[PDB]
């Protein structure tokens, strides 16, 4: 049988001020998504890893968020369908079990925004 | 060491910076250095 892909988990947590303060302590964890832009963040599966955990937030506006899995032309699986989230109001978080070796694509989608740039604070971990 | 799905259930239910830091100390979760992540922009 082809690999069964686990459903992702998603949740929020309220402390967005503290989250962004923590993340701001490193420049590279802060992304500017221009008007009409889509920023993709590639997160490879670690050789000792089992799960991917993500957190993200924005400053003044919502943004589209999706997760895809790239198998190592290459096959792409939809893990979290892209949808607008109010990650300016709360920290958005989620996880997914490794379906196999490959690369996760975190997509921060600002396609729909004509006039607004978004600042994206994000963080990712993995488990053994 | 607990199972990954147990970690998952914990973080989902009582998520906080404190719980993250604790899981990190125990080496249950390991942070991906953001500077090692490939970031792509597309219009």
């Amino acid at each position: 049988s082809l690999p069964v892909i686990a459903a992702p988990s998603m949740w929020t947590r309220p402390q967005i001020k503290d989250f962004k303060e923590k993340i701001q302590q490193d420049a590279d964890s802060v992304i500017t998504v221009g008007r009409g832009e889509v920023v993709t963040v590639r997160v490879p599966t670690h050789e000792e890893g089992s799960y991917l955990f993500w957190e993200f937030a924005t400053d003044n506006y919502d943004i589209g968020f999706g997760v895809y899995f790239e198998w190592t032309k290459p096959l792409l699986d939809e893990i979290v369908p892209v949808y607008r989230r109010d990650c300016h109001e709360e920290v958005y978080a989620g996880s997914h079990q490794y379906p196999g070796r490959g690369v996760y694509l975190l997509k921060f989608d600002n396609s729909y925004s004509l006039w607004r740039s978004k600042s994206v604070y994000y963080r990712v971990y993995y488990t053994r | 060491t607990p199972a990954p799905d147990a970690i998952n259930d914990l973080l989902r239910s009582v998520d906080s910076q404190e719980v993250r830091d604790y899981c990190q100390k125990k080496g249950w979760i390991v942070i991906h250095p953001s500077n090692e992540l490939v970031v792509e922009k597309h219009i």
